[PDB]
């Protein structure tokens, strides 16, 4: 019960995590507003 | 490469349905850039023009 304790600093143990990709490719965001959201390709192909 | 320069060409030209290119699998070219070649266009045989 006579403790008498001090206590110094604490770690913190963090993660190795970095995105690289919501950073180098994914630079553009666009939020929606509606529920279906499409997506057209033109095909490229000729005589 | 010394006096002789090295180009690697993969172009690509579509067929009806397929693409093929250009140059088969394994060819080289010995030339010059100086060799004159010719663009020679015809006639145009159309009545309106």
């Amino acid at each position: 019960m006579y403790t008498t304790a001090q206590l110094l600093a604490a770690n913190e143990q963090k993660f190795k995590f970095d995105p690289l990709f919501l950073r180098l490719f994914f630079r553009e965001s666009y939020p929606f507003t509606t529920e279906k959201v499409y997506l057209s390709q033109i095909p490229g192909l000729v005589n | 490469y010394g006096d002789v320069a090295i180009v690697v060409y993969s172009g690509q030209y579509v067929e009806n349905g397929v693409k093929k290119n250009f140059l088969p699998d394994n060819t080289m070219v010995l030339g010059n850039t100086q060799a004159r070649g010719l663009r020679t266009y015809g006639c145009i045989q159309d009545a309106d023009a």
